[PDB]
């Protein structure tokens, strides 16, 4: 007997990607808005954290991300580019949001920022619980969702000649969990 | 060597990071401080200070004098308030210019009590009573003496003591709020009585309004929304 | 034996207080008097047709008396409750219902006097109104047996009691905006009776407010 | 209740981008004098430090810079460089600048000089309090601002064929805070 | 997944006696739950779309 | 008041051990393991028109499980019994039985499968089937009431106990040969029910050996 791999910690706390953030180099050819990429922190994407969180109402927990950047050349052109650094910006809750690459967001004290060298470690930071309750709710029978946060990334070299896509996977792995008041647990038809 | 395995977070800069650094002068022997008066220690003590709350933000008064001075006169006995003050220290445009609301401005989330200190600037003769009340969050502001009268208040006699200092509670569901947006409160001050005067003295006089956070104050997740 | 409980000026008559179910284990406790009284609602017909009954916590008491006064009158407040369902049959009745205590019970076929019917509660329906082996959100009912719950088996006992303590992710919360509970009642198995018995039996909810609290008045 | 966000280091000790320093490669086609950068250290050019120093007359402070330089090929041509080094020379109060790329100062012994190899960490010193005075002054009514130093920062790297454009942004974080006799905060207008 | 484990099954013993024009048409439910000593381990979630 | 009684790898519910009659005042015993369990027999229909049943024993238990195995790979054997007659019917039948326990139970009307019916028991008449009021031998069934008896009378109880000593001439007996004990089920007064009810109530037999003993194995 042990029932130790049916802890809630050993349930929940696994590496689960939970999105995949594509941003291109500022190439001053014709690009887009997509010389940066902004998501907002949350579970209900992603169906086995999310089925495994609706498992219970409420909950708390620190939020471990780690972030894989993998960069190509877009153009079968003789692309040449020295190492990109990368800006993976988390903005808390409550913050503003990035609106264009030079936002003033990007240069704020408050947000706090990694600067990803390519073709290293993996980056990493380790958000708290950022919840104005005492749990987060992941059902709430009233009238006026958490927010957890936002994540903005950018690359940081600017007048780059050949263009460079990448993504950026972002590993979340949710650390000293708690949960209460357990439900049914949904199917995975409406996911 | 101490065989070692470099994890994920290596090389990375997090600017919240706090970690030791070569100094470049290690060498040279700093200037000692010295005991300079006025040492802070907390940006809360500064907005335990009570600054002036600007009641008339008009097109003509804001941006001057005149912008924080309330004008009680003599004119029909209205029930309606001398003043109605919503308490949004952060998301009402007069408390919001406050020390108060500079500090709230850097911040996300705050808690506690504020101390609201209203002060008659007329005469030394000048004789009357003002009401004072303070409706608590979620309730419509009161529109007539009485229904201030009948919640919380503080019957303010202009005639003896020449200022008023009632403190609001700190009512959340949250344990904190947001500052920006969803109430709050609202102090207000009628009239009890028309302010009486002795001879040729002016009917018109002005009252002051200070505001400041209490000990019980906090605030968190700094949020600086400084830009050009 | 019959017990005679009583909350002021108030009085049900409980069989006995044999079965009643602590959700949660936890008793209701304030933050570490006349409001908390027994509401009794009016008695919905169960019938051969049923698919279920609902009411929400503490909706279902925002006109009743104190608890209704106050939790307007007032911008916070928490209560933990005492739902008494009494399902009163005769001998010659059969079935069973499934009283299941459900928190933040997000309904789903939205609107809020759509998900607040009050005094009366709202019912299931089997295919607005919410399904009945679904709860609304999509989940088999068999599992809803996870929840705070009794079952009123017409043939042993015909009253259930649930004891309910607030359960919020805040200490203390806006009873007009964000109930707390919802109380659903659902058939599990059907009613069925001799030939020419009482053919819709009545379902009785007695809701008493306990560690009820509130600030601040207006 | 807890006051320790609203704690002088907590509310002044965060990394805020203050400069942006841009260097060529010392390439020998037609290159002016951008081969290398000059910045006096002085927080009156980014609003966010300034009117959070000027609610309050003195001041203390260590000063921790990192350096993250990010390089990139100006021409779309076939573009080749080996690994980049950079010199960022930091300069104390009272000391002689760089007019040349190739002055005295960069071989002087008492400039401190990191050399910062391309595609790795980002570089960092921490310059102590260097204050004549035993308080840094935002406001002196007086007659005769104060000297914090200068970053200068050039390319190791002389007879390269393809010209590399690269940024030193400059994060500063005031480290070990002391201010006294606070001030009203300025409006953000005269900024 | 997979190869046994046995089988609950429910038999009349005696066909069910009633008394007056009460229903001849019963139901039984049935219930299923881990005991104290029941364990599992080796996560391996299998949702996705 | 609801006693489950074990044997082993089977279980019995039992209103209430109150009314056990043993046989000749003697419980079973050893001369001076797994197959001593209950072994519950196929169910009988007592209708209006019932004369009434009977079984022998161990001939009935030939065929079940350890009890009927060892009585057959055995040549010699003794066994005490426990006959518990369950004869569950609602409040509104009415009726008797009188379960009879007779020692060497020879009938009449006599040829080894003619007066050795197994499982599923033999049946009375009233005029093969030997004759209910005799008991196939000529004999008064109002004198029956001698034997090891027990009256289930539906209006106070519903249930009878029967614990059947070892009765032979004998210490040990081969039981393929020679019966020991035979129960008869007759019914004193007739079934008789209300208007609809269920026109045939069941009577279920659990036997349950006890001091099962034998020799020699093959």
């Amino acid at each position: 007997r042990s029932r130790s791999e049916s802890s809630i910690e050993s349930f929940f706390a696994r590496g689960a990607c939970v999105t995949i953030m594509t941003v291109d180099n500022p190439a001053s050819t014709t690009n887009k808005d997509k010389l940066f990429a902004v998501w907002k922190i949350t579970y209900k994407d992603t169906v086995q954290l999310r089925r495994k969180l609706e498992f219970f109402t409420y909950s708390r927990f620190d939020m471990e991300l780690t972030f894989v950047v993998t960069a190509n050349f877009t153009e079968t052109n003789n692309g040449h580019a020295l190492n990109q650094v990368y800006q993976i910006m988390y903005v808390p809750p409550g913050a503003p949001v990035p609106e264009k690459w030079d936002d003033y967001t990007w240069q704020t004290s408050s947000n706090p920022s990694i600067f990803y060298t390519y073709g290293t470690a993996p980056a990493r930071i380790s958000v708290p619980y950022v919840g104005i309750s005492n749990a987060y709710s992941h059902f709430y029978d009233g009238f006026s969702l958490n927010d957890f946060g936002i994540l903005a990334v950018r690359v940081v070299n600017d007048h780059n000649p050949t263009k460079v896509t990448s993504k950026i996977r972002v590993y979340l792995k949710p650390k000293h969990i708690r949960v209460w008041c357990p439900r049914p647990p949904r199917a995975v038809a409406y996911y | 060597g101490l065989p070692v395995m470099n994890t994920p977070g290596s090389n990375q800069y997090l600017t919240a990071d706090n970690f030791q650094s070569p100094c470049a002068l290690p060498e040279f022997d700093v200037t000692p401080p010295i005991d300079i008066p006025g040492e802070v220690k907390n940006m809360m003590e500064l907005a335990e200070i009570d600054t002036m709350i600007p009641f008339d933000l008009s097109a003509t008064k804001k941006n001057t004098m005149e912008m924080y001075r309330v004008r009680l006169s003599d004119k029909p006995h209205t029930d309606d308030p001398i003043l109605c003050l919503s308490l949004s220290p952060a998301s009402d445009p007069r408390l919001s210019h406050t020390m108060l609301g500079e500090i709230l401005n850097y911040y996300t989330h705050w808690a506690g009590s504020l101390k609201f200190t209203f002060l008659f600037c007329g005469s030394m003769m000048a004789t009357g009573k003002l009401l004072v009340s303070y409706a608590p969050p979620g309730a419509d502001p009161p529109k007539k003496r009485k229904e201030a009268m009948l919640g919380t208040h503080v019957i303010w006699d202009i005639g003896l003591q020449s200022s008023c200092t009632m403190v609001v509670p700190w009512i959340s569901n949250t344990t904190y709020r947001q500052t920006i947006d969803t109430e709050g409160g609202y102090i207000s001050v009628f009239y009890q009585t028309r302010i009486v005067v002795p001879l040729s003295t002016p009917r018109e006089m002005d009252i002051l309004g200070f505001v400041s956070a209490c000990n019980d104050f906090s605030v968190r997740l700094l949020r600086d929304t400084t830009h050009i | 034996r019959v017990l005679q409980l009583t909350l002021g000026n108030s009085t049900i008559t409980t069989q006995e207080a044999a079965n009643s179910v602590v959700a949660y284990g936890r008793w209701p406790e304030y933050l570490r008097v006349a409001a908390c009284r027994f509401y009794t609602l009016d008695t919905v017909s169960w019938t051969k047709e049923s698919r279920g009954w609902w009411w929400k916590l503490p909706d279902a008491l925002r006109d009743m008396g104190l608890f209704g006064q106050n939790m307007y009158y007032h911008y916070l407040g928490r209560s933990g409750y005492t739902v008494h369902v009494q399902c009163n049959a005769s001998k010659f009745h059969q079935g069973a219902l499934g009283v299941f205590a459900v928190p933040e019970m997000c309904l789903a076929g939205t609107s809020y006097q759509n998900a607040n019917p009050g005094e009366k509660g709202g019912t299931f329906t089997g295919t607005f109104c919410p399904v009945d082996y679904l709860l609304g959100n999509g989940t088999l009912l068999g599992n809803a047996f996870v929840f705070p719950h009794q079952i009123i088996n017409l043939r042993t006992n015909n009253c259930a009691t649930l004891v309910l303590p607030y359960v919020n992710s805040l200490s203390i919360d806006s009873m007009v905006k964000h109930n707390n509970w919802g109380i659903a009642i659902l058939p599990l198995a059907p009613l069925n009776f001799a030939s020419e018995s009482s053919p819709e039996i009545p379902i009785t909810l007695t809701i008493a407010p306990m560690c009820c609290e509130f600030n601040g008045l207006r």
